Order: structure tokens, then C-alpha cells, then sequence
DNA sequence: GTCTTAACTCGAGCT
DNA sequence: CTCGAGCTGC
DNA sequence: GCAGCTCGAG
DNA sequence: AGCTCGAGTTAAGAC
């Protein structure tokens, strides 16, 4: 949870044919882990060359267009699959589940590397955008910005220097271009509060998430109210088996790190407009892992 | 000594089913294979044919029919330090099924009786007097078969992932990474799906929906799950897929996880006398939600002072989104200063004299007036500080709104 | 030195969806604001005219089957009332580092593969593959049915750098052979640029714009969207056209499949023309799969032999193997 | 049990059908297969009302 | 050499939607900017005109029904108050390569089919089919009910090459026989152009515009869309039109070689000679004239049927469809 | 629950009604039917506000 | 050991 | 056929 | 205040 | 009422 010195803002990154499932029990915007690992991989290639550190990733969803068709029998939607090529045996292919959608997102990269001062911020931003374009986010291609209109540059702002007046003016300037989309943040406080609140009824955790994320109706009539948009998210992966050396796990794509069988862990996230947040750094998602216990979560602790 | 009332009963209950298709030519070679089998041999097939299948709760197959991997049944882990909630909070109701050959599935139904009338799942690994006194089978066979009945609940004896296992990398704090090979949570999936079976089209839930339709109030609560998504995983055939999936419809329901802008609208706001009107489903729903709390008493001074404050924050933010999607005439003129039309740089003074230090901040008062025309001006709370404190809430919210407005282009 | 159980290659030359619009050929050069083509619904009434299963001895039964026609609601896309030119716009990127494997179990295998790739590049460059791709881009092979029955097809490729400046080229699909690849200065330049991008220059962006003359009110053929779930009730659409931003388009993969149609070295080579670069030389439309595994031309066999046994296959086979590696997939 | 047997090119279509009045669904399925005038048609069994009971593609097994 | 389980032929002679408008017959020479015919809704009552079950037909049952009438909403399109001429505009293209299969499982079958087609073309050209198609284009058969009860119908078929009008044609549907095909210089020229286009000698684009005199405020019969509301008309861009398939069906009314020789006359080219209105399908499979039997014999067994049957087979291939198994 | 029971010649009209204050709609429907003062009037049930809850024609059943 | 098709038995409508 | 709920008489 | 009775929907 | 058909279900050859 290190304090980020500066923040790099990718203005707009479009994606086509991304991964829309992102979870066994949910579907929609990709898991935040995908973005954290994305920033990590960027640091993995450019971070060493430029000697910079990237740990914080901010998420602003500008546009979401799925590939779904609503059936006439029920109100539950279905996804639009693709056609697999013919098998070698010549028989028809087997249909497999997949998802695709168009996601236009803007990312905020927290720069913790001290080397930023040694290079121009604008040049660093341009170099990062160039690598970002060739990278593939969420499982689909990242379409660069090419159209009739002028391109959108990347703006880097230093948050260490300047008076509170200048800091607030700069933060306001950033929010002006990030207004069309809504940000994503994890709220586990309300979840635990409700767990203790409803503990008397039954000690069920999944039941509370299900009940909170639905249109609840009480007998009187009225519909239960929620303070903001609340949705389940894949908070992380809990360890399901003990660690095994890289040799023990067959078909591992890498022998450098050991493999561990994990499961899915949920949480409760909230979509909040950028203007509500005062400090952007608290918005950035930071991945924290424990070697002993298999709990790995991307929740942003600084938001609270 | 009632175990025999389950083993010798279930098998006898089973043999009687093996008689529906059994002729005098089959009743001979099946008499000792069923009748005497109910005693010792019907289980002999199991302990000999239990290694064929494997009871588990998290499997790899769901991600591809061709893939092969290692299925796991054991889940004692539960490291949820803050509200976190998943497969690690079941404890009981762990409904588990088997993975392997499709030839033998009732063999597992016999093992499935490990809770059918007693704590036999605890006796499936202990309580030998249950099998050595009631079942009266030898410890060299019975408890040895009990091991093969426990071996069915552990790995085959080797760990392995696959090239389609959907692995990932994963970073660590200042050190090198570790990679996970996640799997499918069948047990939690089935728990959720039973919940959904019970609530979506239950009996009591359907009755509550009927009560909502008839506008009749009774002591029951019902909820609606919308915008579910269907995943036809495991292929067209239930066989070659998780047995629990085969027992169920074979389609896994996914709860919606879209952002508030999933179902976008066709931007058309060039109605011009209707500047603050701007009515859409979210807007009118927020207005109805406010007016529904406007019909409350001050007995909830705090409760109605936050939900309604947060609600008006939502409203002003939605107006900001309106303005934004617009950016990308008199009634729209002051709005032309709030809703800056195109960031017009063409006009010399109309864009640098009528907009440079001319952010018509009266638009906030226009919107306050539209709201007062939306939420009724009921003086019931205007006499006391209820509606006056509501006005103060509105005032400070619109003040922050104007503070954010001042710097559209300045 | 065994093979790697896990092999994957990120696809290269990955295009995006192809947007469509309509307009006048006269304004095509000067106007790029053409309005998009909106999907529409239509009804069709049918008389069963397929083959027969029952004995063809039933006259009155057949008459009754006629009197019971078929009805279905479909989706079609037609140009505006006054529009004779079709426009398709899709971007294309060249990532590079094709030979670079995304994931490999063994390091030795990965190094050996890279060495073989370097040897191939030194002996001969990807100029052949780049030129073939150049032909596909120049002609309208990516278009499937819109090209058929066209007066003039004009393709314009612009290499989008950070800024608008680009080495814009212009070709003619009709003049260029569909089943024959010929060399040209512009084609060679484009192939060189593609080869550089593939080698890993760092960034490549190509904006492709096509203009096809069909006719007023003609019917375009976008990619039908699959569902896999029919439905439990009546009154549905038996044909759904893919549309994004309330505009019809073609799937990215369907375009990327046509662009990589360079496998002309198949064993039969008896009447068949260009074929899609796929493992096992599979073809969906024809329903047959050339290059079965028993022979040695199979991708898996060729790669395993050329890596482990160091058996250099024919130059043609080497090109095919590199093309497959570019397409990507799962091996081992 | 009155069942309406229909034939169509595509699974999604509307066409009249004969009333079999058979005892069970299995009967209607076998009846439709035995009495079929086309190869590419999709047999669709439906009750007297508008609810679809089941459908069967030419190259696939019965599905509900 | 068995047949191929998968056979498909892309349709040739594929027209577009047919838009409609109104105007004055005098201004016929210049017909542009004419306002389109907009569909409208009108309340309409009904009554008991259908057949009653003589058992269910009882004295008081009628008094009840007629005292409880079935209202209904329908859509009709009528010309303006003062308008006597209907206009229809639809384009037509000639692709060619009729015999060329789009998809075939076996290569041998495709080659055999192409060889037979080449032999047929060499022996005799498509002039017969083109000449027959020319009659349908010249006459107003594409129109279904608008033609009935018309004073004067004038069709104008232009030729568009590189955006210019290569050659125009003006005919009279009434003068040309509907059930009889007569030779004419203009018809022959049009047939030649169509034959060339099908053979692949060059692009062919035809803009067809018809003007029929019906009467002031008359009611046109556009193509009814699939189904309170009984009748729904197909409107494109707030204008009435006729379906593409409905026009391509009429343009192919070239089957007159049936084994009955009844007075019905031209029949649309459809496998099994099916007719919806008449409700009977000529050329049943028991006889040898069926398309499927003819093609199987003439390809696999090399049995050349009569020249007429060959024409019918070529028409079927032009129409396209799904064959095999 | 305040429900306004009205009688009118045509479904579209504005005539005052008595406030029943019944618990559920079924009660209001039975009360409206038992209290109908005319044959050809069209019963229209509405809440305290101007929102139309349901209507019933003379020779037709309740609709929502 | 494994999954597949061809085989078994099974049930319901014509003549 | 059986099933709710407002009014009036004790 | 209370409860038998009527009426009209399912 | 014999026989036909197809649905449901079985188990052994081959990978």
C-alpha cells in the first residue's frame, strides 16, 4: 500500500472480443486481477528498461457493449458463440462456451519508481502507450486510437509537489476528461456489516451477497434500497491445495515458480463516479499476496 | 446395529429394481450376483470398482472436454479475514458428486446414503463396529473396503495441470511470482443453484409474487434475480461432464456483473425548453425514490438525511453524465454555459467572453427549481426542520455542484 | 530432448471488426462520413422444395405439404435508396516476435525453436508470406460475397503512425488476381513493412478502407451471428447479423481467417485454389480436411521433426509452418 | 395427450401440424420419425397450446 | 459417384427491395422526388363470413356473434387524393457462374457438374432463359395485383455502366403477351445482355422502373409482412415496398414444360413445380421430370434429358437452394 | 389502501369516486361490482393519485 | 483402463 | 363447484 | 362492541 | 392381430 508519487493516465483503451465471463458465478466487466497483472506485465517489460515501478491501476469504464441475444422463452440472456474449425477426424466441431464484448476503458498507472524524475514525463507516457497498444488486455486485442478525430494523448501528473490548491486543481482537471465513465472499487466494509447484522437469521455469507445484490421486496409494497451500485466480484483466489514444487505439477508452463490449485473468492464492489473520490491514489487497485496463506486479493485498502 | 437396515435394505431395494428386466435365464446368473451380493459381494464390486470414479468438489474438465487434470475433494481452508465469502463457508450441506466412468453411477448412490438416516459419512471412515457388528463384514475386507471407499475421495496419486487448465501468473511483495491453476467450484455452484431454484420459481416465492400482483400484504418476502446469463458448459451430453451438472439441467446461471452503463442509450438531446427535464429511467426512478422518502416522518432524521443526500449526489452525477455524453436555445443557453456546447472555440466573444469567466452558475438554481417542481412542495415538513434540513442538504450539494462547475474550461 | 507439453502463440496480424457504410463512388475519395447501414427485419413465406425421404408415390400428401408453407423472420442489410458503393473499414496490427513463444514448459525446447526460426529467417525472410498477405489485403478476399458481381473495387491502406502521416497506398482488387499472386513495387514495399513489423519493430497499425460498387438497393452479406440456443417459444429471428454501434460489421476472426489464406502448397493441388492456414489443413466450406496426419506434411509432424530431428522440410513446408505459428493455437 | 407435429426448414418457424392424439411423448417422437416427408426438416412436437414440448434436428437427438 | 450430401448455389438474378411512389402519368417522363406511399392504419369491423359447422351453426349463435363483432386493425396503402400512377423501382444484377457450386463435399461431383454445365452451354446458350426472363421484366408480372385493372402499364429498363446509362428500353406490358413469348428486337437485345452477364462476359446492372395507371386514390397491394392487428405491410425508410424474394420468384416464371399442358401457363421455377395459390405441385417425383431425379440421372448416369428439361435444370441451379442429404 | 371506484360511459373519462380504503384489489373489485349503479358504465379503479390501476368493461373481464 | 456404435429389448400404429 | 370480505341486526 | 349474512371471483 | 417402425438401452471391438 505504498503511496504513489505520480500517476500516469492512459486516456482511452478500446478492446474487442475480450473475456466477458471473468468468473464462474458472474459475467461482465473483466476481473480486476486482469488489470493488476496487466500493469505488472507492463512493468515487467518497460519497467526494467526505464527503471520505473508500477503498482497502482485505476479503472474507469467508458463503454461496455456485449455480444448477447435474449431468448423468447425466459428473461435470462445468453452469449453469442463462435464457430470452431473442423476437427482433424473430419467430424463436426464441438461447441464450447466463450464470451466476447467491446470494452472501452482508461487506466491510471501509479508510478512509484524514483527514476521518473530522470526522464521527461510526456516521453514516458508516450513510450508506455506504445507498449500498451501492442499488449492484449482481458484476452482480446487492444484497438489503438485511429479515426477521423485527433488522437488522445496520455497525461502524467506529479502528486508529490505543489500546494493543496494546485493539487486539487490538477485532480479536477483529470476528472474532467474521465467523467464519461464510472470507476470500480471494492467495498468489503458493508459486506461484513451486513454479515453481522443478519447473523441472527443464519450464518450464511454467500446468502448475504446474493440478497444484497438483487431487487429485494418487503411485504407492506416497497423495494429494498441500496446506497449505490453494488456487484459481486472475484476478490481473489483462496488456496485449495498445498503448494507443490514446479516438478510435481505436470504440464506447468513454467518451472521457475511452483503451482498451486486454487478456488474462487468473491467480494462486493462499487461503481463510483471519479468526482466523488478526492484523492485518485486511493482508487488504484493494489495486489497483495501472502506466501503462507493462499489469500490473494486486489481490493484497494486505501479507499477506506 | 441399524447399518444393515441401510446396506442390506438399499441393495435389496436395488435388486427389486434389477428384477423388472430379468428373465428365468437371467434370474439364475443374477440371483447370487444380487441376492447374496446384498450381503458381501455387491460391495465387493464397489471396493474393486471404486478406483474407477472419484468423489470431488472442484474439477478441471468443465473448462474443456479434451483436457485431463487432477480433481480434488478436500476443502478445509477458510482464510477470510475481512468480509470475503466463497467456497470456504459451507461447512455442511456439502453436496458432492463423482468424476469418472459413466458405467457405474448407482455405486455412488450407495455411498451417497452416508447421511441417509444417520452420520454414516463419519462412519464411512470410522466406526468399524457399525460394519463389523451390524454389517458384520470382516475388518480385513470391510475396513479394507472402507479404505477403497475413502481412496475414492482422494487424488489418484499424482498432481498435474494441463495446457488448457487456464493457468495464470501472479506477483508477490517484492519477490518472484507464483502461478495458480484454478478449477471449477461445483459445490458452491450447486448451493447457489439450489438457492436460485428455491427463490426464482419456488412455491412461497411464487405466492409472494401473486400477493404483489394482487396488491395484498401478508407476512412473506420474495426477491427477483434479473439479467441472468446461461452457460451451457460440459458439452451437449451431461455424461463426460460433472455428475452434479448431469443431475441438474446442465446450465450454470451467472449473476449479472455489468456496470451502470451496460444498456447505453442513443444520445439525442440537441425538448430544448426542457433543459432540466431530461427524463430517463434512472432519473425518474431516483425521483420516485426521493418522493417515496419524502412521505416519511422525521423519526428517521439521520436515516433520511444520508440516503436522500447520497441520492441527490447520484442525481447531480447523472446530470454530469448527461452533460458529458452531450459534450462528446435560451433554455439551453445558460445550459450552453453549463452544458458547454462542443467546447466551441469558433465564437470569439461568445466562446471567450460569454464562456471565459461566464460559467452560468444559475443552472444550479434552474436544476434546484426543476427538482422542487419534481418533489412535491409539501409544507408538512416545511414548518419544522425536516424539509428545511432537506433544503440545506440540497443547498450544500448544489454548492459542491457549482464548485465543480466553475472550472469547466477555466 | 522431448517436446513441450504446453505451447501457445499469441496470434499476430489480428484485425478488428469491420464497420460498413454506404455512399456514392463520386464522393468516396473526398467523403469518409458515409452513414452506416442499419440492420432491418423482413418476413419470408416458403414452399418446402428440399429432397424427399418418404416414398415418392404420395401425390396428395405432397400437395398437402405444399399447402402448409413455411414462415421465418430473418435479418437483411441493404444499402440506402440511392447508394451504389459499399465501404468497409477495419484496422490491422502487426505485433511481431512471431517465433517468440508465449509459454513453453522446457527452456531447452524454446531455445531450440528460436534457433531454428533464426536459421529460417537468415536463409530466407518472411517476404514471401508478407507478399501473400499483401495480395490478400490488396484484393477483397477478406470480403466474401460483396466482391462477387462488382464493377470496381478500390482498397486504400494507410499506415497510421503516432500521427496522421502515413505511406498510403492504393490498389485494385479486380486487376489483381484472386487465385494468382504477382509481384509489384507497391506490393513489395508493403510486404517489406509487414516483414519488419513481424520481426518485432515495435508498433504497426494499418487502416484498411475498401470501396465496392454493387448497385442501388443491393444486398450486402455481413457475418451471421451464431447463438447455439434456439428458444422455447415461437416468433424469433432465424438469422441474426452482427452489429456494433448500431452498425453492421464482420467478425474480426472471420477476416483474419481470410487474410491468412496462403496455404497453396497442399498435396492435392488439383483444381483447388488458396486455402486457409489451419492445422490439418481443414476447410469449413468445402467440408474436407487436407493434409491428414498420416502423411509428413502435417504441422505437428513437420515442426516436431524440424526441431527435434533437425530435418529441414521443403521451403514451402517451412513457410506453412511459420504461417501456422503466426496463427497461433495450443499444441503438445 | 393431443400433440401437434410440425415440420420446418429451420427450428424457428411457424407451420400447421397434424393432431396425433397419442398417449405419450415417446410415441409422438417415434411417430414423427416414422412419418416424415423430408430430410432437412426439423420435427417439432407441440401441445394443443402454444408451449413447445420438444424438437429434434435431423442429425441430432431429441432435446427439450 | 454418389451425390454430395452438401450442395449450395448462390442465387443469381438477385434483385433489391422495390420502393413505391405516386405521381401523375403526364409527368411520367421525369419521375424523381415523387413522395413515397406511406403506410397507414385504419379501423375495420368484421362479421361472420366464414364457414360455420352445421352442427355449431344454430339460429341464436348467429345473433350472438353478429351482436358481438370482431373488430380489427389493418394497414392499407392508397395513392394520394389526386394521383393515377404507381411507380416501382428495383435494381437487378446478373452474377454468372450459375453452375459453379458454392460448397461441395466431393471434388469429383463438382467437376462432373461443371463439365455437364460447360457441355450444355457449348451446345446451346442461355438465350432461351434470357429471352424468357426478358418478357417478365418487360411485362409487369413482377407486380402482382397492381397490374390487374390497369389502363396503361409502361416499363423502363435502363443499363448502368460505370455510373452512366449505357442503353435504355421502354416497353408495354399489356401489348406483350403474358402467357406467350414473342420475339422482338429489343427483347432479343436484352436477352443477349443477360446471357452475356450470366456467362461472365461483363458486369450487368439493371434499374427497373414501372408506371401503371390504376386510378385516383386507388388501393395498392404491397407485400404483407408476417404476423388487434391482422395485416402488417412492409415499409422501408417510411416507404412501402415489395420483398426481394417475392420479385425474384416472379422473374423466374419460366417453367412451361410441365407434363400437363393445362391452361395455367407460365409456372415459377421451383423444385417439384409447387404452386401456392393453385395448391398443387406439378412434376411430382413419381414421374421422371422432377428436378432432383433429372439432375441425378444427367450427372451420375450421363442420361441427357430433353433440351427443355435441361433448361428447367439450369433455371433451378440459377435459383439456388439446398440439395443432397 | 385508498382505492377510487369510478363509473363512466367510456373508459376515457374523469368522474369522481368514493374512497373504499380496502386492504386488497380483489376486495375493491367485488365492492365495485356489488355497488355498480349502472349497466353500461365502465368501472375504473385508480389509486389516490391519478394513476389508473385497472378497468373493466360492461361485457368484459378486468384488465390491467 | 478407455468411448464408441451396433445391438438388444421395448412399445405403439397399419391392414 | 368453492372461495374472500363489507354490511346490518342482536 | 359483535357476528350471521349477503354479495361477487377463482 | 402379425408386423412394421423407432425409442431406449445394452455391451464388445478397437484406440
Amino acid at each position: 500500500v505504498t503511496d504513489p508519487e505520480a500517476l500516469l493516465l492512459l486516456p482511452r483503451l478500446s478492446i474487442q472480443n475480450a473475456n466477458a465471463i471473468s468468473s464462474p458465478l458472474t459475467w461482465g466487466f473483466p476481473s480486476p486481477g486482469a488489470f493488476t497483472g496487466f500493469v505488472h506485465a507492463l512493468q515487467r517489460r518497460v519497467g526494467i528498461s526505464l527503471d520505473i515501478e508500477l503498482d497502482g491501476v485505476g479503472i474507469v469504464c467508458h463503454r461496455f457493449e456485449a455480444q448477447i441475444s435474449q431468448p423468447a422463452g425466459k428473461r435470462t440472456k445468453v452469449f453469442n458463440l463462435t464457430r470452431n474449425p473442423l476437427n482433424r477426424d473430419g467430424s463436426t466441431a464441438a461447441i464450447v462456451e466463450e464470451g466476447r464484448a467491446h470494452l472501452e476503458v482508461s487506466l491510471l498507472l501509479g508510478v512509484h519508481g524514483d527514476g521518473l524524475d530522470d526522464h521527461p514525463a510526456q516521453e514516458i507516457a508516450r513510450q508506455v502507450q506504445e507498449q500498451a497498444g501492442a499488449m492484449r488486455l482481458a484476452g482480446g486485442s487492444i484497438l489503438p486510437w485511429c479515426n477521423e478525430r485527433f488522437p488522445a494523448p496520455n497525461a502524467e501528473l506529479l502528486m508529490l509537489g505543489g500546494s493543496d490548491e494546485q493539487r486539487r486543481k490538477n485532480q479536477r482537471r483529470l476528472t474532467r476528461r474521465l467523467l464519461p465513465g464510472f470507476a470500480l472499487v471494492s467495498r468489503e466494509a458493508l459486506l461484513q456489516q451486513h454479515l453481522e447484522t443478519l447473523r441472527t437469521t443464519l450464518p450464511e455469507a454467500t446468502t448475504l451477497d446474493a440478497l444484497l445484490d438483487l431487487c429485494r421486496i418487503n411485504f407492506e409494497w416497497q423495494v429494498r434500497d441500496k446506497p449505490g451500485w453494488l456487484v459481486p466480484i472475484p476478490a481473489g483466489y483462496n488456496a485449495l491445495s498445498p503448494l507443490y514444487l514446479p516438478g510435481e505439477v505436470r504440464n506447468a508452463r513454467d518451472r521457475e515458480t511452483p503451482l498451486r490449485f486454487v478456488e474462487n473468492l468473491f467480494g462486493l464492489g462499487e461503481w463510483l463516479s471519479p468526482h466523488r473520490v478526492a484523492a485518485l491514489s486511493d482508487l488504484l487497485w493494489y495486489h497483495h499476496a501472502e506466501p503462507d496463506k493462499g489469500l490473494y486479493r486486489w481490493s484497494t485498502p486505501r479507499f477506506v | 446395529q441399524e447399518l444393515r437396515q441401510f446396506i442390506e435394505s438399499f441393495i435389496q431395494e436395488r435388486l427389486q429394481g434389477k428384477l423388472d428386466k430379468l428373465q428365468p435365464d437371467e434370474d439364475d446368473k443374477r440371483q447370487t450376483l444380487l441376492a447374496t451380493h446384498r450381503r458381501e459381494a455387491w460391495l465387493a464390486d464397489a471396493a474393486r470398482r471404486v478406483g474407477q470414479l472419484q468423489l470431488v468438489t472442484h474439477t478441471l474438465k468443465p473448462i474443456h472436454p479434451d483436457a485431463r487434470g487432477s480433481n480434488l475433494h478436500s476443502l478445509p481452508q477458510a482464510p477470510g479475514q475481512p468480509g470475503l465469502a466463497g467456497s470456504h463457508e459451507l461447512g455442511d450441506r456439502l453436496v458432492s458428486d463423482v468424476v469418472g466412468n459413466a458405467a457405474a453411477l448407482d455405486v455412488f448412490k450407495f455411498l451417497s446414503l452416508q447421511y441417509q438416516g444417520k452420520n454414516l459419512l463419519n462412519w464411512l471412515t470410522e466406526d468399524s463396529a457399525e460394519a463389523l457388528q451390524a454389517l458384520s463384514d470382516n475388518a480385513e475386507q470391510a475396513r479394507e473396503w472402507r479404505q477403497a471407499f475413502i481412496g475414492i475421495t482422494t487424488v489418484k496419486g499424482a498432481p498435474a495441470s494441463h495446457s488448457l487448465a487456464k493457468q495464470l501468473y501472479f506477483p508477490l511483495p517484492g519477490s518472484g511470482y507464483h502461478l495458480l491453476a484454478p478449477l471449477f467450484p461445483t459445490s458452491l455452484v450447486h448451493h447457489v443453484h439450489a438457492l436460485l431454484r428455491e427463490a426464482r420459481f419456488g412455491d412461497a416465492a411464487k405466492a409472494a409474487r401473486e400477493a404483489r400482483s394482487r396488491q395484498e400484504s401478508w407476512p412473506h418476502g420474495f426477491s427477483e434475480y434479473p439479467n441472468l446469463a446461461i452457460q451451457k458448459f460440459g458439452g451437449t451430453k451431461p455424461q463426460n461432464i460433472s455428475q452434479l451438472n448431469n443431475e441438474r439441467r446442465g446450465e450454470n446461471w451467472l449473476l449479472p456483473s455489468l456496470p451502470p452503463n451496460w444498456q447505453r442509450q442513443n444520445v439525442n438531446a440537441p425538448s430544448v425548453f426542457e433543459h432540466d427535464f431530461g427524463r430517463t429511467p434512472e432519473v425518474s426512478r431516483l425521483t420516485r425514490t426521493l418522493q417515496r422518502f419524502l412521505a416519511k416522518t422525521v423519526h428517521n432524521n439521520l436515516a433520511i438525511r444520508q440516503r436522500r443526500a447520497q441520492l441527490v449526489a447520484q442525481i447531480c452525477d447523472e446530470a454530469l453524465q448527461y452533460a458529458a455524453r452531450l459534450r462528446e436555445c435560451q433554455l439551453h443557453d445558460a445550459e450552453q454555459l453549463w452544458l458547454d456546447p462542443l467546447r466551441a472555440q469558433t465564437d470569439e466573444t461568445f466562446l471567450q467572453r460569454r464562456l471565459r469567466g461566464d460559467w452560468p452558475a444559475e443552472v444550479g438554481n434552474r436544476f434546484a427549481n426543476w427538482l422542487n417542481r419534481a418533489v412535491s412542495s409539501d409544507s408538512q415538513i416545511l414548518g419544522s426542520p425536516e424539509a428545511a434540513q432537506w433544503s440545506q442538504e440540497l443547498s450544500k450539494e448544489l454548492t459542491m455542484f457549482k464548485e465543480i462547475l466553475e472550472d469547466e474550461r477555466d | 530432448l522431448s517436446t513441450a507439453s504446453v505451447l501457445a502463440f499469441e496470434r499476430k496480424l489480428d484485425p478488428s471488426d469491420a464497420l460498413m457504410s454506404a455512399g456514392a463512388w463520386a464522393q468516396r475519395d473526398a467523403s469518409q462520413e458515409w452513414p452506416a447501414v442499419t440492420v432491418r427485419e423482413k418476413s419470408v413465406r416458403g414452399t418446402i422444395s428440399n429432397r424427399l425421404k418418404t416414398k415418392d408415390r404420395d401425390p396428395a400428401k405432397l400437395d398437402a405439404s405444399i399447402q402448409s408453407p413455411n414462415l421465418q423472420t430473418v435479418d437483411v442489410a441493404n444499402l440506402p435508396s440511392d447508394a451504389d458503393t459499399l465501404k468497409v473499414r477495419f484496422t490491422l496490427r502487426v505485433l511481431g516476435g512471431a517465433g517468440t513463444p508465449s509459454a513453453c514448459n522446457d527452456a531447452a525446447y524454446r531455445d531450440k525453436l528460436l534457433q531454428t526460426v533464426a536459421t529460417y529467417v537468415n536463409d530466407q525472410g518472411f517476404a514471401e508470406l508478407a507478399r501473400r498477405y499483401a495480395h490478400n489485403l490488396a484484393n477483397a478476399r477478406f470480403l466474401w460475397r460483396n466482391r462477387v458481381g462488382a464493377e470496381a473495387v478500390e482498397v486504400r491502406i494507410n499506415h497510421i503512425r503516432q500521427g496522421e502521416v502515413a505511406r498510403a497506398w492504393r490498389f485494385d482488387a479486380l486487376a489483381i488476381g484472386l487465385r494468382d499472386f504477382k509481384a509489384d513495387a507497391e506490393l513489395d514495399a508493403l510486404a517489406e513493412l509487414i516483414a519488419s513489423g513481424l520481426s518485432g519493430s515495435g508498433h504497426v497499425l494499418l487502416e484498411v478502407v475498401a470501396f465496392a460498387r454493387i448497385g442501388d438497393g443491393q444486398e450486402v452479406f455481413p457475418s451471421q451471428e451464431l447463438i447455439l440456443d434456439k428458444g422455447d417459444k415461437k416468433g424469433q429471428k432465424s438469422k441474426t447479423l452482427y452489429s456494433v454501434r448500431d452498425a453492421a460489421a464482420i467478425h474480426s476472426q472471420k477476416i483474419g481467417n481470410a487474410l491468412r489464406t496462403i496455404d497453396t502448397w497442399y498435396p492435392d493441388e488439383d483444381g483447388l485454389g488458396p486455402i486457409a492456414v489451419e492445422p490439418y489443413g481443414s476447410v469449413t466450406s468445402q467440408g474436407k480436411a487436407y493434409r491428414q496426419p498420416k502423411q509428413k506434411l502435417d504441422f505437428y509432424t513437420l515442426l516436431d521433426n524440424w526441431v527435434l530431428r533437425d530435418e529441414a522440410p521443403a521451403v514451402e513446408q517451412q513457410h506453412y509452418v511459420i504461417a501456422n505459428l503466426i496463427r497461433g493455437g495450443v499444441f503438445g | 395427450s393431443t400433440y401437434i407435429i410440425k415440420e420446418v426448414q429451420n427450428i424457428n418457424s411457424d407451420r400447421e401440424g397434424v393432431k396425433v392424439e397419442t398417449t405419450s411423448l415417446t410415441s409422438a417422437k417415434r411417430i414423427a420419425s416414422k412419418n416424415q416427408f423430408f430430410h432437412g426438416t426439423v420435427l417439432r412436437i407441440e401441445s394443443e397450446s402454444g408451449n413447445w414440448l420438444a424438437y429434434k434436428e435431423d442429425g441430432k437427438r431429441w432435446i427439450e
